[PDB]
């Protein structure tokens, strides 16, 4: 009684779910927007035996053609989630409640992957996600990444730096921005904190950042970022779109394929002698802001990409 | 922790 | 320095731990134990971009032959302090160890039991996989919905009910928990029901596509082994093939029809108390298992 040919995973109130269910839209397909923070209380979920036999509010989805996954709202901690109230008043029941949340949802993702669902990116690529692995595999598969050290031995850190020269730190998994390496933080007092948790420790690349997104083995566009450095009190970014060569662009598709996505951001950077190192790749990618500042479309070759599944 | 602005989002599906 | 060709994932004093560890020890290999839990604050963990540069307390582990893991705290103080920070650092921390192991099984490591199929093991998904695979599994039903219950009972007779996760006795439902106010408290707490199977639970444990033992079951349970038929024995080994399993204990049941049906896999089964009550051999195979690998 609902057309489930393309699924939007993520909550309404998500601004790129927005993005996507307009263009999806203005393109002639409805997509079935599946909010997962809605499960419990506002949801119906219901699965047999069979791998077919999906029930989401009464309705049976048994197999989309594409499914747009901006988010399941995993833990209390994602992005479009407000749930420190519930974890302030008991933070086990909340994150165990979230667990067999995630448990359910994510079994009706894997049984459409295995129906044969075109998943914009299939919750399987986060074992390759892990970054201390990511960068390794790409590496291995020849792909430039930068000098790195995921460590919380604060020896390894000093030799590293002497190795190196400048450095940069960052979080291991996410959530912070990367900083310098100075020197306060090679004293004792600071470089001791690493037995609380380990941390990413990098060459400081002096090029530019350059954003490339890339779907269904084609590079969509390389965004390049620039910093304002001319006014020290308000600095700003600047991006634009720019021409790469053929090597980079297979190179991207190569990672996409490899880290096993369809729909990816590679976030690269380029060092002193101008070439590009691998920094991430991006398993839900944003793009409203690139598409605003850079005077691109992104969310137009997406949604076209969703709909041409449902003609495969 | 060694990375003090960790907790105070950058959060984890953001991107 | 240590001998890196067998390792060994978890706590020393992890009793399955101990077992695997003197099993080995016994055969003529002692194996590098990487205790995780002492990896924050008291071991040192360094990777570099370069797979095999893996160091643990200064020594570099590039690639084992072979890897047993088990399995990989107290912050009640820090989860009431601030919460999304001890996430994160946990975060961090797992991320880490996650990303060893992965390198490990991208290098040619024969880990038993890899991380990775925690996405296949994922039970509502697990029974699905299996069962459009041709190995026969109850009939089931995840759900939050009072109605699909009543229809699945009237579908199936009488069935039991136990919890998403796991960790709670199962139980028996009865028409007193379908009435409007009992049952109406499932549309908060969604549960698995799955047809009552009358029949014996049986763990089949296999090893490197091979089946060791079968034990019945039935602080006083009886555990003794059971001949099974190679047409189950295939069925098992197979169920571990689908679901990526190098080593796992199957808890299956059977009908009253007398067929086995397959409840679940077990990514990091123990096997004490089993092998104890049984007069079997677990660790042996597994431990042998291992030192195969290093040939
Ligand atoms: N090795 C590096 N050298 C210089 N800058 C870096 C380096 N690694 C990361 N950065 C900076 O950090 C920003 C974001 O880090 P990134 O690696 O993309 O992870 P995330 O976006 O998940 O934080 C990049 O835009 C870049 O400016
Ligand atoms: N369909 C069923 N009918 C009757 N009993 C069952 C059924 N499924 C599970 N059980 C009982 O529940 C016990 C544990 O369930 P199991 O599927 O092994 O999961 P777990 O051990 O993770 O709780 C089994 O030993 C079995 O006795
Ligand atoms: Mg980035
Ligand atoms: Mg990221
Ligand atoms: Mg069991
Ligand atoms: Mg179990």
């Amino acid at each position: 009684n609902l057309d489930t040919s393309i699924v939007v995973v993520g909550s309404p109130d998500d601004l790129h779910v927005q993005s996507v269910t307009e263009g999806l839209r203005a393109r002639g397909h409805e997509p079935y927007v599946f909010d997962t923070q809605r499960f419990p209380e506002e949801m119906t979920v219901s699965l047999g035996e069979q791998g077919a036999s999906i029930f989401v509010d009464g309705q049976q989805i048994a197999r989309p053609a594409a499914v747009y996954l901006r988010s399941l709202y995993q833990s209390p901690g994602a992005y479009g989630v407000d749930a420190d109230k519930a974890m302030q008043d008991n933070w086990r029941r909340t994150l165990l409640a979230f667990r067999e949340r995630s448990t359910l949802m994510s079994a009706v993702l894997l049984r459409w992957e295995e129906a044969g669902t075109a998943v914009y990116n299939s919750p399987r690529a986060s074992a390759n996600i892990t970054k201390p692995f990511q960068l390794a595999l790409l590496r291995d598969a020849g792909l430039p990444v930068p000098r790195s050290l995921w460590t919380n031995d604060p020896e390894a850190v000093r030799r590293f730096h002497a190795e190196v020269g400048d450095c940069i730190y960052k979080p291991v998994a996410g959530g912070a921005r990367t900083r310098k390496l100075e020197a306060k933080d090679l004293e004792a007092d600071r470089i001791e904190r690493l037995s609380a948790a380990p941390v990413c420790f990098q060459e400081l690349l002096t090029g530019d950042d350059v954003r490339v997104y890339v779907i269904d083995d084609q590079v969509i566009c390389a965004l390049r970022i620039v910093t304002d450095e001319i006014d020290f009190r308000q600095a700003e970014e600047r991006i634009e779109a720019i021409e790469i060569s053929d090597e980079v662009k297979d190179q991207c598709v190569r990672a996409a394929k490899l880290v096993g996505l369809r729909y990816t951001g590679m976030d690269i950077k380029a060092g002193a002698d101008g070439n590009y190192r691998v920094l991430e790749l991006n398993a839900s990618a944003m793009f409203r802001g690139f598409e605003g500042r850079a005077n691109v479309d992104i969310c137009g070759p997406l949604c076209d990409a969703l709909i041409a599944q449902t003609k495969r | 922790l060694f990375i003090e602005d960790l907790g105070k989002t950058l959060a984890i599906g953001e991107e």
